């Protein structure tokens, strides 16, 4: 589809959120956030990463990654099938495809 | 060995054997040994005076027939109603014997443990790990500070009077730029459910009346 | 069994709705209010009575084991219907 | 070799609770009363600690049952009602104490059911 | 201390194994020291097994040592067995050897592959995980899911192997060697992975013992020790395989150990799929083992016992046991502790990792800071377990 | 599966094995999607008689931990268990 | 019983030590690594064309959750809340009462799919099928808020894929 | 189908050009497909 | 016939085993005197002790010494008898022999609570 | 009894000098954390958070208790000087998000039923 | 004194007041014998069955609720042949009972369904059909759902001997004994609720709270009744944040274990 398996978080344009995101490594996720050039976009991928997932009640576990980070897609599953995460791809494909930057620019 | 399909067959012999040497055990370290059981999935488990660590496993590890090279695990029970509420298991295993072993002792908030490290390697970071989520402090280790918690924790999770959930939560700020602590709130709180049932169910287990 | 409010918004089939000051209705706007159209209690009332010819009647919903755990009901009184508990259906002793 | 410690033992201050929850909350010590709907009396055996009630609320989304109270559902098991009170000082709560209700033993005959001159008689079985 | 080198591979590579921030004094080329920080994936699941039922606790397993999915289950269902002292029947216990060595083929797949990646060898991955992909089928057919299946339980099995499972894993089985021979026509005897592992984390024997080393990290130096043979648990003392022992306890020695133990599996399940048995899949004794869901819509006592089954759950007697396996990464055992109610009162979680992790500083001593990544790989490290 | 002789050739030649016949692939030697219905046996303690759960029962037959010594309350020497037994070589491939 | 996996004495005779020779100048067995590269180019791609093509499933699979109802058109769900009692999520939150027919039947059910594991204990331990775990799994959201079901939603997917679901519990019930 | 396709292959679906309303010429995806053929397309069953 | 490798990495061969571990036997029967009589590790640690003393004068093939030792390689035995006296040197210090130091608290090892 | 194995300290003579020099570090460190974690208070406010630290303790006589309070306080140290830490667990002291939280009878009546 | 006498309970010597129950004396070692009709505030029936229990060289198993101890008995509340009689009258209880544990209030709190657990047999060999029985109306407190009725007659003890109200009682013979009023009857009384909390089963259940909680999900909070001046001690039943129920709470001098229909 164009999506390369390994990218450097400078040069990325997505960032996949696959797993549990505990209190310890929060830091460190939104610090690769702000270095990611825009246009930036998160994939959370998981129970964990959508909302805590089954360490939702954890005392050392983010309760979702959009406490951290905006997220743009939300994967279900526990974890999802890749086919599923893959339709989660496709599916932010499409949202970029209905952006009107450009179009909103020029009416301002 | 019988013909109930269900149930867990007895082996006998290796209950005789581990009685035999929980003995050998209590003889030869009299001034540390302070209970010897064999349960009856057949685990032998020596209790000991917190100060018989180092004898204890040392003797263990290195006797001709003990030879319990490799520590398989290390860690701590917290039963808050015991004054040392905190109990210290070391789970031991013999290659030679083909046999393993369970060593226990006790400490509170404000006694200190001998670090077994100077027996096992392994205990190094299991000691840690114990401080960490128990806050059982173990004097004479190499290098003892948390190994799981967040730095700046307040507090040790595996204590039974620890909530589930914490008191302070993480999110991502954007007036100051960083990921803030705060005091905890669920939009739902966790749903405790009472489900001991009312009636006894092992007889064997039944403890004298007050 | 969809009936409207006098706001606009369409009633669940539990009955619920929010009330003309509600504030949490502003949610739909814009967007919608997901409500089934199949009410359950409705369409259990359609299905006929089976009339029957003995004073207790077993039901298990159909299926065999696809159905519910099977009830033994009772038809004795002549002044009403026997329910299933679980499936709702209903059952009559047959000019009894 | 050892030395002698005589303080009241107190530990709030490295136990690493709030101190909004050390000081505010009102513990309760009791032996849970057994449940009317079943006759065992094998939950009625030890003694528990559990804190006061505190303020829960609609989560405005869905409707849950949203707390902003850590100790909700913090329950302790004790064999005595000592080890609950030592518990609960060196930890810094103040407490109160129920004391524990025993059923009292009773006169049970299966004659007296049937009986000549006296209304314990019963009209049916 | 020429320089302090905190390398945080928080911008994780495709590595999955989870997050490590390691702090390193490189004199140099050479590291002097090296220091693990594992707090990043610590979940608190060992506080959240107390609130939980015995049967719902199972699924906290799968997500330990997340590519042991089914070993991870049946030392929780072998502890939790012994503890109630009940016995699953005969044909469980080949189906837990028959997934229990599918699940070794998948751990060492992953540690092959991703070790090899990790020192540029990328080819081997892709042409793994195809096989890989062909076993989540067989996880997916008789649980549901692909990855954490929850399929094995004290008692037994979830549910039987559904009709036409043992031809595809028998096709899958007989096709699979000839995927470990191009495997080794690519590394084995290459030169430059030989140079990459060889003489690579020497470990002595003794020094693993008193590190608390297990599984492959042992029999690299040269120990003849392995659970399934010395302390056996299921159906494998009726099983035939040979144990692979390596000699010069290197990476090198630790690649042909899991290698080989690839193949070993692959005969142990082809004697699983012939001795299967018939029979029940779970202990036909309903205190503990859900009845069938046609029983409990035609049996009062089967609803009662399905109804209290899914709500309190069956209580454990009294008691504390250390049940361990050999899992595919080492000995991989549970401290289970039963106050005698329905809810363990402390699981504690001996994971492989946490102490060969621990032991990477004693590796590290004298290598180079590329070694480093070949020394971690070679250990088979997952932050599900070293954390949990 | 397809391809033709003379690819069949090369690739056989460059790996040095007989790629097709074991193929990485799976065409038409897998299960068919959908099998028969299964007719699953019961286990040994689906009796109608002789079935006690006492005697069966082996949650009941455990028992608390001996004491072998406790605090309150020329023997020869003797090791944990009988030393353990030197593994033999195998005999399929001694030497990998 | 073990086996030696590296401890060979090679060969110390001119004809051997020549082959080692040869083999470290001429590169052979780097060589050989080339040719199984080149096998695989020319074996068939194992990649399918999603979404034209999709991967195998069965009839066991565990997917998004729905509430189902009896031929009749009556909901199956009595409000019995062993859903929610087995939940090792506690992903299910119910409430009850009864219904205007004095029938037991839920005025909550809410699902919070970014808590639940997908592990289908529910659907183990319901007694009348009411809740099942469904064959679709390609239902990712762009809002948090759109994975939290409530009971419309869930009824509305046991509307929307019952025809699927009911022959996919014909298929597994004879195994449950 | 195509039976002598290998396995995950030999399925396959082209989707309409229009689906409620809503032009899919370009823009398709995998939740086009109804539940009936949901089953065969994912091999489910055996049976169309 | 000496073997070339022990089998284990970091354990090499001993040329002499028998004179070896003779020097190390006696030197523990030697450090056992020091230890009161009637402490139990005395009288154990002896007996095991001088029954392996014993074979080793008995047999003087390595492979047939090692068979009725049953302690694994050669080498190994010879490890476990430096284990063994730097053991007996550290209970000379320990004194485990002392009666109880202390008895536990009452509902110390009381389970279920 | 009251006979217990000490930590570090034999009375409380020992635990306040080890007190003191744990203050000494700490006060000497707040320059350079400033500095290296680039916050954006000021010494004299990084200082005066340190007193406040040390300060709400004072009440504490056994010597155990406060040799546990000193251990923990270097283990604290050890992870800002290694800088181990990051700006965003140097800054949770400071509790710069919280709002202001009442005190008084009235405040906390009108708001909630909070005690 | 001297009126104690010794008795044996599996070998462990209990001191008894002369007219103890077997039962009784069993409590005193701290073992609980399983039950269904006995109540230790109503008067002994002994019809369950469920509390046989075997007494060493005594070839008959006798009811503990309702046998008083004799000088020298060994009570084996554990004996082969005491499991076997608890087996027997569980599986003649569960033959009849019907499966409606999901849609029955008292699942979850049911003696029936734990002492089932505990002293009864994990399957069944009831091959027949089952007994229905119609419903009753009672008034608008107590729903009763009589076909889970195991007839121990507690209700009618009860409200005879505590409530003074002879409104129910037993029609019908055999299999087919009823519980019930005869008649289109209310039993209205200030202490009706309590049948509710004494029937074992869903036989009798609240209406007022029917369907809407399970046990295991509330939060016991013990408080006190305020709907007069006696003071009774409840337990107040709460579920997110919400009022389920009242229930009472044990206190011998105040309300023993019964509240008001006020209070309830
Ligand atoms: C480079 C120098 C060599 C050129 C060889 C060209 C060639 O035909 O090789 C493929 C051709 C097929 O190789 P194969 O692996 O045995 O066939 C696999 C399937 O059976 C193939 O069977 P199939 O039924 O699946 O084939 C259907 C195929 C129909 O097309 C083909 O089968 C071959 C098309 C290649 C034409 C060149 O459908 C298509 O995909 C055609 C659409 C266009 C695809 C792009 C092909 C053109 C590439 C060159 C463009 C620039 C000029 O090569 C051979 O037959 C071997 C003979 C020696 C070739 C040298
Ligand atoms: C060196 C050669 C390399 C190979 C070729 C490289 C690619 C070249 C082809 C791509 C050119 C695309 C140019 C647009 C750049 C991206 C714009 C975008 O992303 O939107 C962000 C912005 C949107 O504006 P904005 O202001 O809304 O974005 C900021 C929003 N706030 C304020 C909230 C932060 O787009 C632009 O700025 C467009 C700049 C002008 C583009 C040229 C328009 C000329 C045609 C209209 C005039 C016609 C009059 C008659
Ligand atoms: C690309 C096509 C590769 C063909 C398949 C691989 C192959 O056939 O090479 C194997 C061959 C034997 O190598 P080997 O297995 O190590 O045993 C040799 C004993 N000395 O290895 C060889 O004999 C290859 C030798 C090639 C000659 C050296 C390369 C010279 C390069 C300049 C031309
Ligand atoms: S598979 Fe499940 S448990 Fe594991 S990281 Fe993903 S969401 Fe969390
Ligand atoms: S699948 Fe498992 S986690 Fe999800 S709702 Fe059902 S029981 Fe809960
Ligand atoms: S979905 Fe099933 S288990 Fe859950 S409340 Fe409804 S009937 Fe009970
Ligand atoms: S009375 Fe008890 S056993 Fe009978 S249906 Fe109700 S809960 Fe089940
Ligand atoms: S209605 Fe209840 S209390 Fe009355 S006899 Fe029947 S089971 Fe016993
Ligand atoms: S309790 Fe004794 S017969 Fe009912
Ligand atoms: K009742
Ligand atoms: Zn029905």
């Amino acid at each position: 589809f164009g999506v390369v398996f390994r990218a450097s978080p400078r040069q990325s344009d997505v960032m996949i959120v696959a797993g549990t995101l505990t209190n310890k490594m929060a830091p460190a996720l939104r610090k690769v956030y702000d270095q990611m050039p825009e246009p930036r976009y998160v994939v959370s991928m998981g129970s964990c990463a959508n909302g805590g997932g089954y360490y939702h009640y954890s005392y050392s576990v983010v309760r979702g990654c959009d406490r951290i980070v905006p997220v743009d897609i939300y994967v279900p599953g526990c974890p999802p099938t890749a086919e599923a995460l893959l339709y989660g791809i496709l599916q932010l494909q499409k949202k970029i495809k209905r952006e009107k930057r450009l179009r909103i620019w020029y009416r301002r | 060995a019988d013909t109930r399909p269900t149930v867990r067959p007895r082996n006998d012999v290796a209950h005789k054997q581990l009685s035999a040497f929980g003995e050998y055990v209590a003889e030869i370290l009299p001034k540390y040994v302070q209970q010897v059981q064999v349960s009856c999935f057949n685990e032998l488990e020596i209790c000991i005076h917190p100060d018989g660590v180092i004898p204890v496993l040392t003797f263990l590890r290195d006797h001709s027939n003990a030879q319990f090279k490799s520590l398989a695990d290390l860690t701590a029970v917290d039963i808050p109603t015991r004054q040392n509420r905190f109990e210290i298991v070391y789970n031991l295993l013999s290659l030679r014997f083909n046999s393993r072993i369970r060593v226990k002792t006790y400490t509170d908030e404000l006694t200190p443990i001998e670090s077994s490290v100077p027996v096992y390697k392994a205990a190094n970071w299991y000691e840690r790990e114990i401080w960490d989520m128990f806050g059982v402090f173990f004097a004479n280790h190499p290098d003892l500070r948390r190994i799981l918690t967040d730095y700046g924790f307040e507090g040790h999770p595996f204590r039974k009077d620890f909530p589930l959930s914490g008191y302070v939560e993480l999110r991502y700020d954007d007036e100051v730029k960083r990921v803030v602590a705060e005091p905890v709130e669920l939009a739902q709180e966790f749903r405790k459910f009472d489900l001991n049932s009312p009636w006894e169910a092992f007889p064997a287990y039944r403890q004298p009346p007050e | 069994g969809v009936r409207t409010s006098p706001t606009g918004e369409k009633v669940t089939h539990t009955g619920q709705v929010y009330d003309d000051g509600d504030y949490r209705k502003v949610r739909f706007v814009g967007r919608q209010k997901e409500v089934n159209e199949n009410f359950a209690i409705d369409l259990i009332a359609e299905q006929p009575v089976s009339q029957v010819g003995s004073r207790v009647i077993s039901c298990d919903g159909g299926g065999g084991a696809l159905g519910h755990p099977r009830v033994y009901i009772n038809l004795d009184k002549e002044t009403k219907t026997g329910t299933c508990g679980y499936c709702g259906l209903q059952f009559r002793q047959q000019h009894h | 070799q050892l030395i002698t410690v005589d303080e009241k033992l107190d530990i709030t201050t490295i136990t690493g609770v709030p101190e909004e929850h050390i000081k505010t909350r009102k513990a309760r010590i009791f032996v849970p009363a057994r449940n009317n709907m079943q006759s065992g009396v094998n939950n009625t055996k030890k003694w528990k600690m559990e804190f006061d009630t505190r303020e829960r609320w609609e989560n405005p989304l869905m409707g849950w049952a949203s707390t902003a109270d850590p100790l909700s559902n913090l329950v302790l098991t004790f064999s005595t009602k000592e080890d609950a009170v030592a518990f609960a000082e060196k930890n810094g709560w103040s407490y109160d104490v129920e004391e524990r209700k025993v059923p009292k033993p009773k006169s049970k005959s299966y004659g007296a059911n049937f009986s000549w001159n006296k209304r314990t008689r019963v009209s049916t079985k | 201390l020429v320089s302090n080198l905190t390398l945080n591979f928080g911008p994780q590579h495709p590595a999955a194994h989870g997050v490590l921030r390691l702090v390193m004094e490189l004199s140099g080329e050479m590291v002097r020291k090296c220091d693990p920080h594992i707090g990043l994936l610590h979940r608190g699941t060992e506080k959240l097994i107390e609130y939980k039922t015995y049967l719902q606790a199972l699924p906290y397993f799968d997500r330990l040592d997340y590519v042991s999915m089914m070993c991870n289950e049946q030392a929780y269902s072998l502890a939790v067995e012994k503890l109630l002292n009940i016995r699953p029947p005969p044909r469980a216990q080949w189906i837990r050897v028959l997934f229990g060595e599918i699940t070794r083929l998948l751990n060492h797949i992953m540690a092959v592959t991703t070790h090899a990646l990790d020192i540029g060898a990328m080819t081997p991955f892709f042409w793994m995980f195809e096989e890989r992909e062909k076993m989540f089928e067989f996880y997916e057919r008789v649980s549901g899911a692909r990855m954490h299946a929850a399929y094995v339980r004290p008692g037994g099995v979830h549910q039987d192997l559904p009709l036409g499972l043992m031809d595809d894993i028998y096709e899958f089985s007989k096709n699979f060697s000839l995927r470990i021979d191009e495997l080794e026509e690519m590394l084995t005897n290459n030169r430059i992975w030989r140079n990459r592992t060889v003489d690579i984390g020497i470990v002595t024997a003794e020094d693993a013992l008193n590190y608390g080393f297990s599984g492959v990290m042992l029999r690299g130096s040269g120990i003849q020790w392995d659970l399934r043979k010395t302390q056996p648990y299921d159906v494998y003392d009726q099983v035939e395989f040979d144990v692979p022992i390596g000699s010069r306890g290197d990476c090198y020695d630790r690649y042909l150990c899991r290698v080989e133990e690839m193949r070993q599996s692959i005969r142990i399940i082809s004697q699983c799929l012939n001795k299967m048995p018939p029979g029940e899949i779970k202990v036909d004794d309903a205190k503990v083992s859900p009845p069938k869901r046609a029983e409990m819509k035609t049996s009062m006592e089967s609803l009662i016992h399905h109804f209290k089954l899914y709500t309190e759950g069956y209580q454990v007697p009294p008691g504390a046991t250390y049940t361990a396996i050999e899992a595919p990464k080492g000995e991989f055992g549970v401290y289970l502790v039963s106050d005698g109610s329905s809810r363990p009162y402390r699981c504690k979680i001996k994971a492989p990792g946490f102490a060969h992790l621990a032991g990477l500083d004693k590796m590290s001593k004298g290598h180079m800071l590329a070694d480093v990544v070949a020394i971690i790989g070679t250990q088979d490290i997952v932050f599900g377990e070293v954390d949990r | 599966a397809s391809a033709t002789r003379f690819i069949q050739w090369l690739r056989n030649w460059a790996s040095g094995r007989d790629l097709q016949a074991k193929l990485q692939l799976r065409y038409q030697e897998i299960s068919k999607r959908t099998q028969p219905p299964p007719k699953l046996p019961v286990g040994p303690s689906h009796k109608l008689s002789n079935n006690y759960y006492c005697t069966r029962d082996g949650r009941r037959e455990a028992m608390p931990p001996s004491i072998v010594m406790s605090s309150q309350k020329e023997k020869k020497a003797v090791s944990p268990a009988p030393p353990i037994k030197r593994w033999e070589l195998s005999q399929d491939e001694p030497y990998l | 019983t073990y086996k030696y996996v590296n401890l060979r004495e090679p060969s110390m005779d001119m004809k051997s030590v020549t082959d080692r020779a040869a083999q470290t100048l001429l590169w052979t067995e780097l060589i050989r690594g080339l040719g199984m590269t080149l096998s695989y180019l020319f074996r068939e791609p194992a990649t399918i064309n999603y979404p034209f093509e999709k991967g195998p499933l069965s009839p066991r699979f565990r997917g998004e959750h729905a509430l189902r109802r009896y031929p009749s058109g009556e909901e199956r769900c009595i409000a019995c809340k062993l859903c929610e009692a087995v939940c090792p999520a506690q992903a299910i939150t119910i409430e009850a009462e009864p219904r205007a027919d004095g029938s037991r039947r839920t005025t909550r059910y809410d699902i919070d799919m970014t808590k639940c594991i997908y592990c289908g204990f529910c659907q183990e331990a319901c007694p009348v099928d009411a809740i099942v775990e469904g064959p679709n799994f390609e239902f990712s959201t762009e809002t948090h808020e759109e994975l939290l079901y409530n009971k419309e939603k869930l009824l509305n997917n046991g509307d929307k894929w019952e025809a699927e679901i009911a022959a996919n519990i014909q298929a597994d019930y004879l195994y449950r | 189908e195509d039976n002598k396709q290998f396995f995950g292959r030999h399925r396959w679906v082209i989707y309409t050009t229009e689906m409620n309303g809503k032009n899919t010429f370009w823009d398709v995806d995998g939740s086009m497909v109804p539940p009936e053929w949901h089953r065969w397309l994912h091999c489910m069953t055996d049976d169309p | 016939l000496l073997k070339k490798t022990t089998g284990l990495v970091g354990l090499a061969v001993c040329e002499t085993p028998h004179e070896r571990l003779k020097i190390l036997y006696t030197k523990i029967l030697d450090v056992l005197g020091h230890i009161p009589k009637n402490a139990a590790y005395r009288k154990y640690t002896e007996q095991i002790t001088n029954e392996k003393l014993s074979m080793v004068k008995a047999e003087p093939d390595v492979k047939k010494l090692e068979e009725r030792l049953q302690g694994g390689q050669i080498e190994e035995v010879i490890l476990q008898a430096e284990n063994e006296l730097s053991l007996a040197r550290k209970m000379i210090q320990w004194k485990p022999w002392e009666p109880l130091v202390e008895e536990p608290p009452a509902s110390q090892w009381k389970w279920p609570i | 009894s009251t006979s217990v194995k000490p930590i570090f300290s034999r009375d409380m003579n020992e635990a306040k000098r080890r007190v003191r020099e744990l203050y000494r570090a700490w006060y000497r460190e707040v320059p350079n954390t400033v500095h290296l974690f680039q916050l954006d208070i000021s010494v004299k406010q990084g200082r005066d958070k340190v007193r406040e630290m040390f300060k709400k303790n004072a009440h504490i006589t056994d010597p155990r208790v406060v040799d546990l309070l000193v251990i923990k306080g270097k283990m604290e140290l050890e992870e800002t000087i290694k800088v181990w830490k990051q700006r965003t667990h140097v800054m949770r002291f400071f509790h710069e998000t919280e709002a202001p939280r009442p005190k008084d009878f009235l405040s906390k009546f009108y708001v909630g039923h909070d005690p | 004194a001297s009126n104690l006498i010794e008795v044996f309970v599996d070998g462990q010597s209990v001191m008894v007041e002369p007219g103890t129950t077997v039962l009784q004396a069993c409590e005193k070692v701290g073992m609980q014998i399983p039950r269904f009709c006995y109540h230790e505030r109503l008067s002994v029936a002994g019809n369950c069955r469920m509390c046989l229990v075997e007494i060493e060289k005594a070839p008959k198993v006798v009811a503990a609720c309702a046998m008083p101890v004799m000088k020298g008995w060994n009570i084996l509340t554990n004996s082969e042949k005491t499991k076997k009689a608890r087996e027997g009258v569980m599986e003649f209880l569960l033959a009849n009972h019907p499966l409606d544990c999901p849609i029955c209030d008292q699942g979850g709190e049911c003696d029936l369904q734990d002492q089932s657990m505990m002293f009864g047999s994990d399957r069944s060999r009831f091959l027949e059909g089952k007994r229905a029985v119609e419903d009753k109306n009672i008034g608008p407190l107590v729903k009763t759902i009589m076909t889970r009725c195991i007839q121990c007659t507690r209700c009618i003890r009860f409200a005879s001997e505590i409530a003074g109200v002879d409104d129910l009682g037993t029609t019908g013979r055999g299999n087919d004994m009823q519980v019930g009023t005869y008649i289109e009857k209310m039993f209205m009384s200030e202490l009706s609720g309590n049948i509710i909390d004494i029937c074992p089963v869903g036989a009798l259940t609240s209406k007022p709270y029917a369907f809407t909680a399970r046990p295991w999900e509330t939060r016991k909070t013990e408080s006190i009744d305020v709907m007069d001046a006696v003071g009774s001690n409840i337990v107040v039943s709460t579920r997110t944040g919400e009022v389920m129920r009242i229930l009472p709470r044990m206190h011998e001098d105040i309300n023993e274990e019964w509240i008001s229909d006020k209070t309830r």
